[PDB]
C-alpha cells in the first residue's frame, strides 16, 4: 500500500512542475500568449507530462 | 521615446478586472470561476474551513 | 486592468512593433505590479531592444 501511495502520490507531485515551460497551469499560458507562440510551449509541457 | 512595461507575477490581489464586475455568484455547481487572477473549474461550495 | 477606455494600439502612431498581445487583449490577464520606464535612444539602438 505505501508503494501504490506514493505511486499516485509522485504521479500527482509531478503534475505542479513547469517541465521547462513558464507555469504548471495551462490558464497562465493561454491567458498571456498567442495560440502560435503558444503552441511550443505548451507541446513541450505535454510532452514532459 | 521607448515605453516597456515590466511584469511581476505574484499572489497580491487585483481589483478591477475588465468592464464587467459583478457576476452575482452561483454556488453547489459547476462553474469557471476566477477569482484574484486565479483562473479554474470547479464547484464552488461553503465549508467550515477557517 | 490599466485603462480600457483611450487605446491608441490600433494604427494611431507611426511604428508597432509587438510581441504577444495588444493592449487590447491586456484586459482579460491580471499582473500585480507595473513598472512604466521611459527613456530616449537613438536610431540604430531600436534594434538593440
Amino acid at each position: 500500500v505505501n508503494q501504490n501511495a506514493q505511486a499516485l502520490n509522485t504521479l500527482v507531485k509531478q503534475l505542479s512542475s513547469n517541465f521547462g515551460a513558464i507555469s504548471s497551469v495551462l490558464n497562465d499560458i493561454l491567458s498571456r500568449l498567442d495560440p502560435p507562440e503558444a503552441e511550443v510551449q505548451i507541446d513541450r509541457l505535454i510532452t514532459g507530462r | 521615446r521607448v515605453v516597456v512595461l515590466s511584469f511581476e507575477l505574484l499572489h497580491a490581489p487585483a481589483t478591477v478586472c475588465g468592464p464587467k464586475k459583478s457576476t452575482n455568484l452561483v454556488k453547489n455547481k459547476c462553474v469557471n470561476f476566477n477569482f484574484n487572477g486565479l483562473t479554474g473549474t470547479g464547484v464552488l461550495t461553503e465549508s467550515n474551513k477557517k | 486592468v490599466a485603462d480600457y477606455s483611450v487605446l491608441y494600439n490600433s494604427a494611431s502612431f507611426s511604428t508597432f512593433k509587438c510581441y504577444g498581445v495588444s493592449p487590447t487583449k491586456l484586459n482579460d490577464l491580471c499582473f500585480t505590479n507595473v513598472y512604466a520606464d521611459s527613456f530616449v535612444i537613438r536610431g540604430d539602438e531600436v534594434r538593440q531592444i
